């Protein structure tokens, strides 16, 4: 399952759908609807459509009608018919979205063009958000996109990670189980595998190449710390440098100076990081300043 | 039948977010307000008061 | 019953039908009608076409009525005169619909076209929604739907999942146990089957088919988190590279900084996880640190 | 795993995106829209492209709506259909961005053209920051930039630290593992590479080359100082000289100047510095004073 | 290391680079923006850049 797990199919991709829509069905947990002027609109709209006008002068005062946004994915290779999860998100003053219903809204895309009709009963956990809700199959396809799957005999496998080692090693594999001249890497996060000619003949193909094993070779050593969660992490490859860490508040356990042993593997690195006795807020800052001098040999990324 | 014609050259960052601009931010403006009939026909000079205006001594 | 439950049939899909409606019976719970005129607009056209014309100018100040979207599914196949579940949604300033009646209702399709008519008793539930309930067999389908089912040689079988081993897989399970080039795999979503000529034959065809169980093959490795409702779920295919975690309140138990010994199965990615002491909260950054840092070999969906 | 941990390949580079969107689904935690006019401006043209034109004179006060900024990183070798991961930020009067939903975003380059197309769930935390998000995979690659990776014969390997032992040391390596004439330093921090013509060829070599490991040489002494956040923090090459120091409310434990012994190694720096019972607050001024007499003898850097 | 410690390389120097930025994203402890007529100023020419003419 490794091939899968890493890469992914040129042109089997997800697009994003967007739409408007209206939730009814609240325990008067929706728009105030005299600060968002366009629940009331799109409401009247949608009576005028259903054979009802009511008059331009008046007072509409709803407490159960919400004005949504779904969002949802359009999948690779979407077939009229089939049905899509969207999410659904209120847009304007509306305390909650418990059990309301949304109406019919049609998804388009980036083109504006309609490829999805959602319509269902919203999912709304019940600390829990309330104006954010889930439908399940809520969206059912319209349109269906033209696809250049099945011609020509090139398919290009994307690495989700660039890599010239993991590229050439994908290639290596590829020709290995599947023939000498299957796979010729193009770059760091591109494989060109030769296909035959067909449809049936690709998909084959792909089914063979998708679920093959490849050794993953060590990847660049990385700490990635959350400033705004306030986490740490650290791959495999980090290594350190012998050099002294100086924080408030901080001492050998004895002098505010502690010598931190260099270190190898990951193991030694958290035994001599933990030997400062740092909180993670501490840490981050001496995992910076230890990047700035010099004894941390990782890439530092703030995420 | 009167006639009003614009033309310029409109910078996009200058087109407020109701799709207009003011005339004063195009940059070759040509604006032209002209009309016909005997209304347009009647605030022309004749032809001998247009030469007398050109080329009378004083 | 595996391929009924993993694909679905060209042609065989649900429509939305949306209408409006009126529900009386309630127990002083209906609209005010002073903030929602289409409740007493709508009123007035029923007394109208039923032979009662109250004056335009006149104070109708209901407490029983509330005016109601109805939204129903129109199945497959769907013929006059049989019954389809309906759900009932309130509109505006409603306190509830708990023992109302759904007059009768045209319920229209995207084509603005009646499909089916709707009448009967609501079901609420009785924390439960007030303003929604659900009427079972609540509407009679009156418009059918041509459609292209008995026609042509071939029948789409559409993937609920895209995947190219699971569609080889069903192409090989069907041309296993119906002849040799009964199924041809045309993407990674779809099976293109050959099924005889007439109506009852591809019916039989498919009765065949459906039942038929194909052996699921490993299904990519993904990591769910739901931050609206605080939840993470994994799948079997999610492993883990060794390497160090550091968050806030969070200790070895002995520093901040604690290793998550590389997992290659499940059962080792839990135990792991659950080393660490983090709450689901906590954890969701964990796992989102550890997908950038690269530890978290697995797809990290947010949904 | 040394070359690729030290250097970075010539073109393969990572670039930022940026763009603007709107998070819905607040739990009334948006923008007041009364002093951000730019959220309900927006708002009302996302509206005139679905399809709904709100008066122009009208109050709209929204509460679960906040207007936010998108960044990103475009990878190297970014292929369209790819995703990335994107971080979303509150832009003005915003309490919390806790569940909301990214709108489909626009994210443009430099040149201010759209390179990837963003939506979707945010992660906010939950001392964590409400006002910052990230998405995993919320972004999808829509443009690709072109490239002369496979063209020529050359590739420069570019140290991240410029050094010129390290440059010639990485040069002296893989002219010992890939042939005679096959790197060249131009400078302190350059390295040329031979590759053979082609694409694929180069993409083999660059994987041989880097995960080659180096013998990492002495690298200058230098005392990082972090006055910010209160660390220092100096690397395996600093040493002192004998020297006196004097501090307030700090004492031989018996006068007011102590003696610091000439220090070799960085066991007998930190022993020396925790000699004088320093808090590190009183240590920087202690490092720049014997940075100014000339006891220490390494690079004060301050960040 | 002696040499490398005490002199330095002729053209082997770093200079200085300076810049303006919007920092977005603060638990409202931003600028008030009423004395800091710039923020205000930058963030339009930002959105008027981006496709928003406030």
């Amino acid at each position: 399952e490794r091939i899968r797990d890493l890469t992914s199919v040129q042109g089997v991709r997800e697009n994003s759908l967007i739409g408007y829509g209206l939730v009814v069905g609240l325990d008067g947990t929706g728009d105030q609807t005299t600060q968002t002027p366009f629940t009331t609109q799109t409401l009247n709209n949608m009576l005028s459509q259903l054979g009802i006008t009511v008059p331009t002068g008046t007072n509409m005062q709803l407490k159960n009608v919400a004005a949504v946004m779904v969002t949802a994915s359009y999948p690779p290779f979407a077939r009229q018919g089939q049905t899509i999860d969207v999410v659904v998100s209120s847009m304007g003053n509306a305390k909650s979205l418990r059990g309301g219903t949304l109406l019919m809204t049609p998804l388009k895309g980036v083109d504006s063009q309609v490829y999805a009709l959602a319509q269902g009963n919203i999912l709304v956990g019940g600390v829990n958000q309330l104006n954010g809700g889930r439908i399940t199959n809520g969206a059912i396809i319209e349109r269906e996109l033209p696809t250049q799957f099945g011609a020509g005999n090139t398919i290009n496998l994307q690495l989700n990670d660039e890599d010239f080692t993991m590229a050439q090693q994908i290639t290596d594999a590829i020709n290995r189980a599947r023939g000498y001249g299957s796979a010729t890497a193009l770059d760091a996060r591109t494989v060109q595998v030769r296909v035959p000619s067909g449809n049936s003949s690709q998909v084959r193909f792909l089914a063979d190449i998708q679920n093959m094993e490849v050794n993953v070779t060590p990847q660049d050593a990385k700490v990635v710390i959350n400033s705004r969660t306030g986490s740490v992490v650290m791959n495999r490859e980090v290594t350190l440098d012998s050099c002294a860490v100086a924080q408030g508040n901080l001492s050998v356990t004895g002098g505010s100076l502690q010598s931190v042993r260099s270190s190898a593997n990951l193991n030694s690195v958290v035994r001599a990081l933990n030997a400062l006795g740092a909180t993670p807020m501490d840490l981050m800052s001496i995992l910076q300043s230890m990047q700035s001098a010099g004894c941390l040999r990782a890439k530092l990324e703030i995420i | 039948t009167e006639f009003i014609r614009f033309s310029g050259v409109v910078n996009p960052r200058t087109i407020s977010g109701s799709n207009s601009v003011p005339s004063t931010q195009v940059a070759d403006a040509r604006i032209e307000y002209v009309g016909n009939g005997y209304i347009n026909e009647a605030q022309n000079m004749g032809w001998l008061q247009r030469f007398f205006l050109n080329l009378s001594p004083m």
